[PDB]
């Protein structure tokens, strides 16, 4: 079983969305579909549920038409529509499918999520930096390099060293926000004798404003 | 008396040959008629639904025709029978069940084409009576035809084909095998002593006329209201307070039936002029309600698949109920040809849903569907007037077909049944035959 | 409607050790459900009705409670066993779900492989100016960084950014970065990285010198 | 007459202290039930468990099933042997006696040497239903709530004896309705009239069911599936198979008695011989459940695969035959279990192979053996024990494919009516008129 | 309920082409699927069904697999696979629900049809010239107009005029085939006074080439 | 394999008529169903077990026969009845069909409307030359169509086609198509197209002139 829900991403404020949930291993039908979000760093909260038939839908203690649920069982999807979009409202956004053990029902399965963010900023594409070692660096075992991902909007990005190969000794942190604009580096730590002697590439993407960069870490002269 | 128990248990389940193939002849007759009977009922609703577009221009000459078509059917229903047949009056289940006590006499020469031409006339009115009491008795009376007919000797034999023709009755009422031998076995039968009923020989007769009934009516159930949700384990409480709320009523609806006998009894003062007008009357008010709003009118087979889906208001179920109480009380205590065991699924559905639509409001945890309630509820009335429970779950799950509603129906049609013993009430066809038995006795 | 407060907030514990988180209600529930969530994947179902086990769940877990205070317990923690907890009632309407339990693999303490890094050259061919300082692989996660610009006190330009506990040796990440104009940061020479952690009573020192 | 008009206003008037005692009946049915089911599935367990450690050398692990079966069969034969010996075979012939007053209802004795013995057969893996136990044991706990509460009449006595057996399959089977049916079909005293109290009946099947439900939910016994529907010019067909289950119904009925009586010249009724000889059968059931699964057990695991129409038409027949041997063995060798549900799997495989026939012999009827295979699967008790209605609810209550009715009852009617025309008997009258006129002689 | 067959049209002789069957209204399942095709002017031959388990296919007289037909549940969909396909199957095909009253099976519900034209030829799109009356015409009550369609291949193509709306008094004629291309026409008949102060559109559609052209008749010049 | 042949392959009859047509059976069968199909449209199932109705079919219609021979009969046919009609057997696999019934409509007569059309300017940038000419809604069908260019009788390159009888008013139509070359399309002037039908003793004739 597979729930996968898209139409997440950016919003501007008292704008509207979509968000969708398609799904894929179960009889969708029989089965009550529910609405979970996650602030981001925080706790789980009930959106909505929606019954098989459409004939029951409830909703959190919440505003008139803030949120809308409906659900089309000919292509097996779980709707829900946010109207006049806050910052309240971003989120992390899952769909979830219902049931019961004794009959205190329970979130069965879940979804992957979607990001929902709602911002008046303006999708802004990242500025890749490489980060090599000074020309004082004393050179050890290992050598701790990396590459800087900043002025970006929103998220994410996706950083990998030498396509996804060079997997160990790697730390994407976590993007902070300043201005309107996200900034994250990442660090990949190699043996002494596996740089400069060999080619370690960082490559940052980040789909919201089509860029792919592939940026190499050469020496400091 | 070990040793003839002994002597038993080596011959048990031994049905004679021509007991059997008598069971047999019976079934097929009894679905025959009950085929018949469904058939003719059917096109008379049809005629009257047929007039009501010729005078579908005139609003007055149109509700005139509405009274006056079910009027004149009544009429008909009720004179055959006063004139003819005093014993094919009410339901008939009374009549068999004293036939199977041997107090009462099975005049089938009589009956046969009373209760069949007379109930296909209260019927084809529209009238809120059901199937089950003309075919239980002509059932009962096919089997007691082809006893005389055939001659055959013995209590084993005339105990059994008045059974198996009740059954088959059952069984052809609401293609419902099950059902059938369910109800011989648990309120046909004599209930007090042993008796030599064959259940194999009821079989093939049920068997016989559930084939019958299958030949002429294929791909179109009786009541058709498609696979409900579950009924989870910390919901079942709220199925025995529908059994108590059943269970309370069950004995009132009785006493409103019994003396709804007695005061319309008063209107003809058992007259057969009075009567037969009183009884047109009656007929005719269903044929305008079968036009002004149906729900209150028919049988009960057509709103039950609507009100389990939840599409009537709680203000429309109340008024549904309410009209189909006074309706159901009129035709049948006024000793129409007809049963009053299909208005009594369709009561129970209406209760059933607004308990649940109450239930699901006040329970959102629970994730209710108004219908499981409204099918728990539905042969529950069956359960507490009648007072026969496990035929009543049975008839429901053979027509519903909902068996994870099994617990929730057991549940609500067992609490209809203690709270219908603790509030002293009587079951419904036991007590009509004791009022007409003891009537017997009375004017000696 | 019903608030539900999980106890211990953040906990850490070795592996094999009785683990026991707590999970109070407001008013009173009954057959409460629990949830893992793994860092960067979806909550999963993994006790429900108080007690009982999905399948997949290990037996090491286990729960128990009543009323008004539950508890989920692990009879010999596991590495596996790293995640954030969410206790969840519907026995009343609506459901509400807890504030979540992070339980983490506690390890032996470890000092701070600072590096630092001098603002790329295709930075400054900007007017940007971002002097990069990673702590990297320590434990706990409890530090202090302190930023000096010839040899004096900066506090302003300043973001921290700590990644969550290592799936490899369970450890903390750290990353510093102090954000100038070309034209401040030219005006400077020394630029120092204190790196203050429980591992040694004197700061792990990382600086370079633009001459 | 008038002896009526008094009996009819005072019909269905059971006294509340019965009904009570009725619902504290079906509670402690349904948690033994409950219990006993759970225990048998933890000994199922270990033995896999103990296959899994000796899973390599494989002369070394068929050793170690036939022994952990064996010692396992023996605790079951030596526990009856040696404190009831009543308790052996199925039991419900000894409660349908209890009911006649014919026989003595010991709990004291059989209420743990049937549910420890139980334990022993059914959970090494032997050809033995739960019915069996759970019925007997029903009927003895209604009978100690009797004692206990000191129930005074003939009504509270066959009554709460009647429940607790009814109670009994209910939980043994997940089937309220079919419990209540075999009390009023089968477990009634036949040829008189008896105070049961059906709504006294109701409440105990009702509490164990409940209980059952408590602990077992959300997995049924057998899933089948939503099967296809039988057109009317196909019905003949049904009446067929009816009738070859109509004579085969009474030569299986001879097996048993004759294999019950076969079994006792290898011990001549010697506790030891007896128990050697049990241990034997058991072993080799367990042997069995690890060469060829669908021979040995329960038989409720090879229905889903069988109506599913996944065996061969070869591998059923050897099912069938193999099968066959493995239900006498176990139960003519008065073991305790019941032969209940080994009579349901007998007529599956059975049925599924006429299906497998009839689906080839026309393609114009569409046909899927898995219909068949529902509508003899309760024909062998139509035919045997000779309940057909019990047997018709208790499929319809674990297959749910009610749409499948009119075959299921033509099958079941044509296997009780050619079972009467060819000489047969009720097997479980048969086995208590052998019991009552072994007595008395 | 509704059976919508696609996937036809040309194919090399000795070639092999899949047809797909895509059902809604009803539950799929339950239910037998049935294929039966017509060959141009002649009747109907049974090819083969399928249950809903798929656990029986059979296939009228064929050989190896000269037909294959499958079902897949999850989509509600039939299909057909014809292999080493000569100028006998050039047809139109049908999938047709089964169900049966007494016992006897029938074909419930049918399909448009699909049309499969065996051949050696090239798919050619129609041309389309819109045929308005002569600048002599003596418009009367009511007006006659039409489009001709020629010059395609192969069968068929779908004349309607104004999005169908226009239904009345409309004739289309059967093809005619000369030197390996099809010409048809379709002639429509209007009031006097809706044309040509009001628009008229023939909307010819041929599926196998994708195309649909959209003329519009307007008075000659 | 069943061999099922229907009696009248073609009938024709008017309005009002008893229609009986048959379907006969190479061996024995039983519950057979019939098919309409008009002109265009897919079959639909009518007739079923020899005698029902499916939903929709009026009561004109009815079904009757048993073993080897067959009928469906119309009491009192009427126009919209034009289609052909399939019989289908299922009592012996495999299913078989019938080779039809063409039921055909006899009404009154009705004068063919002729329309003419001149080689659109389209068609004149591409070297071709149709001019077509439409005859609509005629009974009976039988025509004979005639191609006159500058008053001289033309019998190369035309192609006829004619409808179905429809389905509502029982008529037939027809299209004539003379095709040319551009340069022998404009070598000419007048052009002509002569219909005589049954309604009428001298030819209906539509023309247009290219001046
Ligand atoms: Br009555
Ligand atoms: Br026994």
């Amino acid at each position: 079983v597979r729930l996968l829900e898209s139409g997440g991403g950016l919003v501007q404020p008292g704008g509207s969305l979509k968000l969708s949930c398609a799904a894929s291993g179960f009889d969708y039908s029989r089965y009550w579909m529910s609405w979970v979000r996650q602030a981001p760093g925080k706790g789980l909260k009930w959106i909505g549920e929606i019954n098989p038939v459409s004939s029951t839908i409830n909703y959190t203690p919440s505003l008139k038409d803030k949120f809308i649920i409906s659900r089309d069982n000919a292509k097996d999807t779980l709707y829900l529509q946010i109207s006049k979009v806050r910052s309240e409202d971003t989120a992390l956004y899952y769909c979830a499918r219902l049931y019961y053990g004794y009959g205190y029902w329970y979130f069965d399965v879940w979804g992957a999520g979607t990001t929902v963010t709602v911002s008046s900023a303006k999708t802004t594409p990242p500025s890749v930096y490489p980060l090599a070692p000074g020309s004082a660096a004393a050179a050890a075992s290992m050598v701790t390099l990396g590459c800087l991902v900043k002025g970006y909007f929103p998220e994410p990005v996706t950083v990998t060293w030498n396509s996804g190969s060079l997997a160990a000794g790697v730390h994407t942190f976590p993007a902070v926000l300043q201005a309107a604009l996200y900034t994250l580096s990442s660090s990949v730590t190699v043996p002494s004798s596996s740089w400069p002697s060999e080619t370690v590439t960082c490559n940052v993407a980040h789909p919201a404003s089509s860029t792919k960069v592939d940026k190499k870490i050469v020496p400091r002269a | 008396r070990r040793r003839q128990l002994i002597r038993q248990l080596l011959e048990r389940d031994k049905t004679p040959l021509a007991i059997l193939f008598m069971a047999a002849v019976v079934g097929t007759l009894v679905g025959l008629a009950a085929v018949a009977f469904d058939k003719g009922v059917a096109w008379l609703q049809n005629q009257r639904m047929g007039a009501l577009v010729h005078t579908a221009d005139n609003y007055p000459l149109l509700l005139t025709v509405a009274f006056l078509c079910s009027a004149v059917l009544a009429m008909f229903g009720y004179f055959l029978v006063r004139k003819y047949a005093p014993e094919a009056g009410g339901s008939g289940i009374p009549e068999i069940e004293g036939a199977l006590e041997d107090q009462r006499p099975v005049r089938w020469w009589r009956v046969l084409p009373v209760k069949f031409f007379g109930g296909l006339g209260t019927l084809g009115g529209g009238m809120v009576l059901g199937r089950e009491g003309p075919t239980v008795q002509i059932g009962g009376n096919i089997g007691r035809m082809v006893l005389d007919i055939f001659r055959l000797k013995g209590d084993e034999a005339r105990h059994t084909l008045l059974a198996t023709g009740a059954a088959a009755g059952l069984a052809a009422a609401f293609n419902a095998p099950l059902a059938g031998i369910l109800f011989i076995i648990e309120e046909m039968r004599p209930q007090f002593r042993y008796t030599l009923i064959s259940i194999k020989a009821v079989f093939i007769g049920v068997i016989m006329s559930t084939i019958m009934y299958r030949i002429f009516n294929h791909e179109v159930a009786l009541i058709d209201v498609g696979k409900l949700s579950d009924a989870p384990l910390n919901t079942l409480w709220l199925y025995l307070i529908l059994g108590i709320i059943f269970g309370i009523f069950g004995p009132i609806f009785n006493k409103w039936v019994l003396g709804m006998q007695d005061l319309l009894h008063r209107v003809h003062g058992g007259n057969i002029t009075k009567w037969v007008l009183m009884g047109g009357a009656i007929g005719g008010l269903c044929g305008l309600l079968g036009f002004v709003a149906p729900a209150t009118s028919g049988g009960g087979f057509n709103l039950i698949p609507i009100a389990t889906a939840g599409n009537f208001s709680m203000g429309m179920l109340v008024f549904i109920f309410v009209a189909r109480v006074i309706t159901t009380l009129l035709c049948f205590s006024s000793g129409a040809p007809g049963g009053i065991f299909a208005p009594m699924l369709a009561l129970g559905t209406v209760l059933g849903t607004a308990f649940g639509m109450v239930a699901v409001e006040l329970f959102p945890q629970y994730h209710l569907e108004a219908g499981t309630f409204a099918i728990a509820g539905m042969g529950a009335l069956l359960a507490a007037s009648i007072r026969a429970p496990l035929t009543g779950i049975i008839l429901v799950l053979e027509m519903t077909d909902n068996y994870q509603l099994i617990l929730p129906m057991i549940i609500t049609g067992l609490g209809a049944t203690l709270l219908a013993q603790f509030t002293g009430g009587k079951p419904l066809a036991s007590a009509i035959l004791a009022r007409t038995l003891a009537k017997q006795e009375a004017e000696q | 409607d019903i608030v539900l407060t999980q106890s211990p907030a953040i906990m850490s514990a070795a592996p094999g050790d009785k683990v026991t988180m707590t999970c109070s209600a407001s008013s009173s529930v009954s057959y409460i459900h629990w949830y893992q969530q793994k860092s960067g994947t979806s909550p999963k179902r993994w006790i429900y009705d108080t007690s009982k086990l999905t399948s997949g769940v290990p037996v090491r877990f286990s729960g128990s409670g009543s009323g008004t205070s539950y508890s989920l317990t692990i009879n010999t923690m596991e590495a596996e066993d790293a995640a954030t907890y969410y206790c969840q009632q519907w026995s009343s309407h609506p459901q509400t779900f807890g504030g979540g339990t992070k339980l983490e693999i506690l390890r032996a303490d470890a000092a701070p492989t600072v590096s630092i890094f001098p603002p790329s050259s295709e930075q400054l061919t900007s007017g940007g100016a971002s002097v990069v300082c990673f702590l990297n692989n320590f434990y706990p996660k409890d530090i202090n960084v302190k930023w000096k610009i010839d040899g004096s006190e900066r506090q302003n330009g300043v973001l921290n950014s700590w990644t969550d506990q290592d799936s490899k040796d369970s450890t903390y990440s750290m990353s510093s970065t102090l954000t100038l104009t070309k034209d401040e940061y030219e005006r400077h020479n020394s630029y120092t990285c204190e790196a203050t952690h429980k591992t040694s009573t004197s700061p792990i020192v990382k600086s370079f010198n633009r001459a």
